[PDB]
């Protein structure tokens, strides 16, 4: 993983994000939400810069995708075997980032961006119902 | 439904969807309480058929109306539902259908709806607000409830009125006792009353939430022997156990109370960010808490709570603009933490350093809650202070934090009497030798010196002698921001000053009193008292600006004031001390501090004050350095400079001649320095003029792109890799390197036309990188009054970012790029994503008033009534207007419907159109902005922000034209109609009251900008027949005074006379812009109707 | 009485500080340097009938406040201001000739 | 005034400045008590006198909630007549039974009862 | 004037600003007497120490408005601020020094 370079807070935190693109069961996550724990305990000057970062555009800010990611695996883990193993790990990783004012109002659930392309694509009504029936 | 014929299946499907929704709003019934599940559903099918186009075409309000539906019904299902934003665009779009509904035939629709529905709309649209958790829209919802005790509790509370809010709280029996006492023990805790508060609970021992309530007040008070558990109960146990040593039990607990407050979070449908503040806050306490345990748990060194005090300060940076309510219950957390450790150490090496932090702490707090303009808390910090650090030495920076505590509560006197006590004990105790105590020696002289010049309680030469110039003297980076801040002070004093015999000078009673000697000691007298004023104004001017000069270099916090600055040397030009200070020491300055004056300063050289203190020979120097550094940034200026009498050159006064010979020498100079930079640069431009000249009236009609002639010279430019590109900005970079930046490549052959009387052209650069930029090319227009009000614009937006209530808000004036080539050539960025508000609205073609209301009356038909109006008595331009308007509704509303169809990305765009309008509107009014018409305005597809072009007009200079403009600015009923269903009520007043106390507290910095720029000589502000006859189709330096004060009365808030406060003048404002008796008296071509 | 003459006074005040005001003299100026010639002449016709509407009703509320009571009997001295100030204006002349000499002699004496 | 006043508290232990506040305090005229200024002035006591003399409940309250080095009698009045002065009947009334956990007390729990007309109480 | 003084001047200003209008019209009367003659000329100037009128009665009215609003130095201030601002300048030594010796000063 570290080859070509280290990572820093941001890359750790998109690199996070994408291992979360495909996620089978909550309880997988349990060491990358630790790791991720102590990325963000251990730098937060470079959360100051992410946040300078993200000022041009609040609704694509890093920081608050990361919350809102981590709130919906919570939301996964109800229910399941290793409940409260992600609980407290998503409330260590929440404690860290804290009440910061994100300059958003609207949560924006993650979509997936090749289904959009794929609907796109189709320009009868009819062949967009057998793509998403399909 | 797409097949269906008859409308029977639409009959049949809309009677069956809203019998379903009616029956949801029940409350057992034969039918009622239904599963949250099918509701979701059915909310589900409506929006999905909300999204889709009908057969018979039409508008997107159209498509929304594919089944009969009664949308309050919906749209309160929704709310159940916990799907608020949705809920407000169906609240919207029923309003709009009973609106439409009633005119084929919020208060009053609110009372229609309660009569047949039984749903109140107002009520509806305040529970939806509430929700959603925005603050300034909570103000606009309505008035029917405001007498309810419950409602005026409610803005109590969000107002932080705590006093208020305690009185009607113990006033008001009719309130549930649970929500009384709850509200009774929130209010006494706000307002610091800990003692009160306990012994009130003692009295209520005679539900969870009154033990929650226990528990907190139990762990801020460290009692400790108050005794599913609930998430201040965790903390209570924890502190507890944290004392006793049970390290097991704390970190249990912690973690319950981490997994608790997880998953009580992620129960919730987690629709807007406003409501994952408290559990963050609540997460990051409980970290802190579990971060303090381990250093508890072994040996207590410096150099780790020294770290933990560090990590503590970086992660409250990380929340500067986190609202009180979040910021508060850590602070208190980390309070109690700190007095535990510092009980629990037993060690005096230890308990000074537990100590030292405590107060640093402490007086951070202070700070924190007097930001917020809470008082009661920064007085118990300090009695706090005064408890454990007990003084006797009798100087300390918390005895300073307590003077401006005791200044923020208007008790100057005691605030001054501590301060003056502080500075004697200083001067006693050594002659300013500790290097400790020198800079709370330095802060604590000018801050009284400061506030001694405020209440007026000392003459200004005791102030100067004893305080400002004491300051200095006694003065490593806070060193060095304490010299700043000594060096800004005493500039700013003598500025005063000096400001104060110009004044006296100036004024009509000084010219009276020389004249009336003017009709024989009585004249020497008056000789030598003008001598000694004159002296003492040159000794005033000499201080300030030097003490300026000093400021410039030891920070850059103060940078704006480089304004004030160039305007005492450019005034006092003949003064060979102040020359000769700007030669010595204004020269060491940083270069990039002198770029926003650019334009300024190199319209003011010359080469007629040559010499070793000559001002031009110095503002050369200046100028050639500035551009030697930043050559991005000021080539273009000084080579428009050169290049003013150019266009007819490559088509076939004393003051100018001397100005474009000075601009050749520094052009001659970076040549010098960097020949081929210079000489593509000149290329470029040559080609632009040359482009801009060219005819365009040939393709007048033409639409779809014509191809540049051969001949022209842009098309042959190719890899001018030393050019950037010049309609792009460009951040300022303290180092000269600049070495990553893209330069221009090539232009593509198309160009297009925007249309207008002189055909402007738009081309297409695209840079090193793939990107492209579109840009205008204007002939025959003067561009430096855009680049100027651009500067402009800047500044304002540099002052609203600085703030932190507009900060919060993003309120933000949109700018462009320009860059003027010739006196009547330039080039300037094209939006990209915008279209006019004109052409989306009256167009003739597809206008919105012609696909919505098509009955109406049309564009045409309304020009042509006021245009006829026009000759006739200001009686009948009202009947004439208001019948138009009648016949011509707002249709502005339906852009982010149909460009939007998100519920939250709708919101988002709305809110974001209503800030521009109100952050253009104030920025416009303090500027005097005229000539705010539909074509002057565009809105940003992408963003729905509102982008104001052709800035020529300005400085209220519209009122002197024929037919006045009488408004402040535009604000007509499509305007207004965008902002929503609430108006200019809720958002737009309260954004407008931000903005408007963001220029008030800013005064003396935009004055300083305005005069710099009215008095430069290249700008031509003032209205001339000529002009006036085109728009619509010596007495210089008494009008830009007349001007300036006008500016400054704006500022201060004084209107024909009175002093309004910001919400008077903002209500002021609006009503004047709203009014249509104003609105009727305007020129038709501003088309007040639309 | 006391209100409407205030406000009405208040207007009145507000059109003559806008005819007096620098930004008039610079229109009027710059006009000089032909429609708009007589649309600034209506302009300026309709704002001296306001103007002069105002007065009236301010001098007449005034004059009838007075007649009411004594509480406020110190607006004599703006009563009499605008009456001396618009001295050639028969409307204000004939409302002192008919109700104003209706008026308590003792109110006048502090500027007699 | 001050160094007069620290001059003759050196000599014969009285200070001029708290003599003249004290005469003035005696006297009752009102504006007479902004005359006399010193280091005195940043005493709790004398900051809750002049905020009493000012009807700045509020301050009061908070003043006298926040210091504990005033005598307890003192205190407590002060609390009840700010609290009274605030209209925070109910307040006061659960106050007074949370104190149950002097001859003033019982002069101000009679007031209040009057003025809340709590006839129970006896 | 640290006592008495200061409070009372406080006072009597505040009195003053609550009735701005009503002194002011009052001025107004006044200035405009035919027979008043208020404004200064060579020939008392020279005795005190051993059109043109409108402008200088508007300068008058609206100085006289500056004051009863609180606006000194274009600066508005409270009731309080105003006191100490004129308490001051009576005080200043350097003002009582430039003033004329029939005066008195330092009587
Ligand atoms: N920065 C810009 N971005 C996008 N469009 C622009 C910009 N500046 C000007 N335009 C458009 O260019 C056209 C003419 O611009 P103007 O500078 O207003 O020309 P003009 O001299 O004002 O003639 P008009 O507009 O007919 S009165 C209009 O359609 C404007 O909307
Ligand atoms: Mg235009
Ligand atoms: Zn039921």
């Amino acid at each position: 993983k570290y080859s070509r370079g280290p990572f820093s807070l941001l890359e750790e935190i998109n690199h996070f994000l994408s291992v979360s693109v495909y996620d089978a069961l909550p309880l997988t996550r349990l060491e990358g939400l630790k790791d991720l724990r102590r990325q963000l305990e251990l730098h937060k000057d470079q959360m100051v810069d992410i946040m300078r970062a993200s000022q041009d555009n609040p609704q694509d800010g890093i920081m608050v995708k990361l919350v809102v990611n981590l709130l919906q695996l919570s939301k996964m883990a109800i229910n399941h075997t290793g409940e409260k193993e992600v609980l407290e790990a998503v409330g260590s990783c929440l404690g860290e980032v804290g009440p910061i004012d994100f300059s958003t109002i609207a949560i924006q659930h993650s979509k997936d961006a090749s289904y959009t392309k794929a609907l796109k694509l189709f320009e009868d009504k009819e062949l967009q119902w057998t793509f998403i029936m399909l | 439904l797409l097949q269906d014929t008859n409308e029977s299946w639409r009959n049949l499907l809309s009677t069956h969807v809203q019998g379903f929704f009616t029956s949801c709003l029940r409350h057992h019934f034969f039918r009622c309480c239904l599963d949250k599940k099918s509701q979701r559903t059915m909310l589900a099918v409506v929006d999905y058929m909300r999204r889709q186009k009908r057969p018979s075409s039409g508008t997107i309000f159209n498509d929304a109306f594919w089944l009969d539906l009664n949308y309050l019904e919906v749209a309160k299902v929704a709310q159940s539902c916990a799907a608020h934003f949705t809920a407000l665009l169906y609240a919207e779009i029923y309003a709009d259908k009973k609106s439409m509904d009633d005119q084929e035939k919020i208060s009053s629709l609110s009372e229609k709806s309660k009569e047949e529905t039984g749903i109140s709309l107002q009520d509806l649209l305040l529970e939806i607000y509430r929700s959603i958790g925005e603050p300034d829209s909570l103000y606009g919802c309505g008035g029917g409830k405001m007498l309810q005790p419950i409602t005026r509790l409610r803005t109590y509370e969000h107002e932080a009125m705590w006093g208020k809010a305690l009185v009607t709280y113990d006033l008001e029996t009719a309130i549930p006792s649970s929500t009384r006492q709850a509200g009774i023990i929130q209010a006494l805790q706000n307002l610091g009353l800990c003692h009160i508060l306990s012994v009130y609970l003692k009295g209520l021992d005679y539900c969870p939430e009154l033990e929650e309530l226990h528990y907190q007040a139990a762990w801020r008070n460290m009692q400790w022997d108050h005794c599913g558990t609930s998430y201040h109960e965790s903390l209570y146990n924890a502190l507890q156990s944290l004392r006793d040593r049970e390290f097991s039990t704390f970190y249990e607990s912690l973690k319950y109370a981490r997994v608790k407050e997880v998953e009580e979070m992620c129960k919730r449908s987690l629709e807007s960010v406003y409501s994952l503040y408290p559990t963050l806050s609540r997460l990051q306490a409980i970290g802190e808490l579990e971060s303090i345990g381990e250093l508890f748990s072994r040996s207590v060194t410096h150099r780790q709570l020294s770290e933990v005090y560090i990590k503590w300060q970086k992660h409250s940076q990380l929340l500067k603009d986190s609202d009180f309510s979040f910021q508060e219950p850590i602070m208190a957390l980390r309070t109690v933490i700190l007095e535990i450790l510092m009980e629990k150490e037993m060690d005096n090496s230890q308990r000074e350093c537990i100590k030292d932090i405590l107060t640093k702490h402490l007086v951070e707090l202070s700070i924190l809650a007097r930001t917020f303009k809470n008082t009661q808390l920064p007085e118990r910090a300090i009695f706090q202070i005064k408890q454990y650090n007990s003084v006797s030495c009798g100087v300390s920076e918390w005895q300073l934090e307590e003077a401006q505590v005791f200044w923020a509560k208007k008790e100057q006197s005691l605030a001054l009497s501590i301060l003056k006590q502080m500075i004697k004990k200083l001067d006693a105790s050594c002659a300013a030798n500790n290097p400790s105590l020198k800079l709370t020696y330095t802060e604590c002289l000018r801050v009284c010196g400061n506030w001694l010049a405020e209440t007026c309680l000392e003459n200004p030469a005791v102030i100067m002698q004893t305080y400002l110039e004491k300051a200095v003297e006694v003065a490593s980076d806070e060193l060095r921001n304490g010299k700043m801040k000594a060096f800004l002070s005493l500039a700013r004093f003598s500025d005063t000053q000096y400001q104060r015999i110009e004044n006296y000078m100036k004024s009509s009673e000084f010219e009276n009193k020389q004249a009336l000697l003017k009709r024989q000691r009585e004249l020497e007298l008056d000789e030598l008292a003008l001598r000694a004023l004159k002296e003492d104004r040159k000794r005033f001017l000499c201080k300030a600006v030097e003490n300026y000069i000093n400021c410039l270099l030891s920070g850059e916090e103060h940078d704006m004031w480089v304004f004030r600055l160039c305007s005492l040397w450019l005034e006092n030009s003949g003064v060979s001390e102040v020359n000769g200070m700007m030669k010595r020491d204004g020269m060491k300055i940083p270069t990039y501090k002198f770029l926003p004056l650019m334009y300024q300063l190199a319209a003011r050289m010359g080469t007629k004050m040559m010499g070793g203190l000559g001002f031009h020979e110095v503002l050369n120097n200046l100028i050639s350095r500035i551009s030697m550094d930043h050559p991005h940034h000021t080539l273009f200026i000084i080579l428009a400079l050169a290049n003013a009498n150019r266009d007819e050159f490559l088509t076939k006064s004393q003051l100018d001649e001397d100005r474009t010979e000075a601009a050749n020498r520094i052009i001659c100079t970076i040549r010098s320095r960097r020949p081929q930079m210079v000489r593509s640069v000149e290329a470029l431009c040559d080609a632009y003029i040359i482009l801009a000249n060219l005819d365009a009236t040939q393709w007048k009609t033409q639409r779809k792109g014509i191809n540049i002639p051969a001949d022209q010279p842009i098309t042959k430019l190719k890899n001018l890799e030393d050019v950037v590109v010049p309609t792009m900005e460009i951040k300022v970079d303290h180092t000269g390197e600049y070495g990553n930046l893209v330069t221009i490549q090539s232009f593509k052959a198309e160009f297009r036309l925007a249309g207008g009387v002189n055909l402007p052209k738009i081309i297409d650069c695209v840079g090193s990188d793939g990107k492209e930029r579109r840009q205008l090319v204007k002939g025959r227009d003067d561009l430096r009054q855009d680049a100027v009000m651009q500067q402009v614009f800047q500044m304002c937006n540099t002052l609203l970012q600085r703030n932190t209530e507009t900060r919060k808000r993003k309120l933000t004036i949109c700018t462009y790029k320009v860059v003027p080539l010739s006196q009547r050539s330039g080039v300037l960025e094209w939006c990209t994503g915008t279209v006019p508000i004109g052409e989306f609205l009256v167009n003739n073609e597809d206008g919105a008033h012609k696909r919505y209301r098509p009955n109406d009356f049309s564009a045409f038909q309304c020009q042509k009534k006021m245009m006829e109006v026009q000759k006739k008595s200001f009686e009948e331009k009202y009947e004439v207007f208001m019948d138009v308007c009648q016949n011509f509704q707002p249709v502005f509303r339906y852009f982010c419907m149909e460009k939007f169809l998100d519920p939250a990305i709708w919101f988002e765009k709305r809110l974001a159109y209503t800030r521009s309008v109100a952050t253009s509107s104030i920025v416009g009014y303090i500027l005097g902005l005229g000539d705010r018409h539909v074509q002057n305005i565009l809105i940003n597809e992408q963003s729905a922000e509102l982008v104001h072009i052709d800035l020529g007009v300005a400085f209220e200079q519209g009122k002197i034209l024929p037919t006045p403009e009488t408004v402040p600015f535009r604000l007509t009923r499509d305007i207004v109609d965008g902002m929503g269903i609430t108006g200019v009520e809720g958002v737009f007043r309260r954004c407008c009251e931000k903005t408007m106390e963001v220029m008030r507290n800013s005064q003396e910095t935009l004055l300083t900008i305005v005069e710099v720029l009215l008095y430069d000589p290249l700008f031509d502000w003032t209205m001339n027949p000529l002009k006036a006859l085109y728009l619509q189709q010596q007495s210089f330096n008494k009008v830009a005074e007349r001007v300036l004060m006008r500016l400054q009365e704006k500022l201060k808030g004084v209107e024909e006379g009175t002093v309004l406060s910001v919400g008077g003048q903002v209500n002021l404002l609006i009503q004047q812009a709203i009014d249509p008796k104003n609105l009727s008296r305007l020129f038709p071509g501003w088309k007040a109707w639309v």
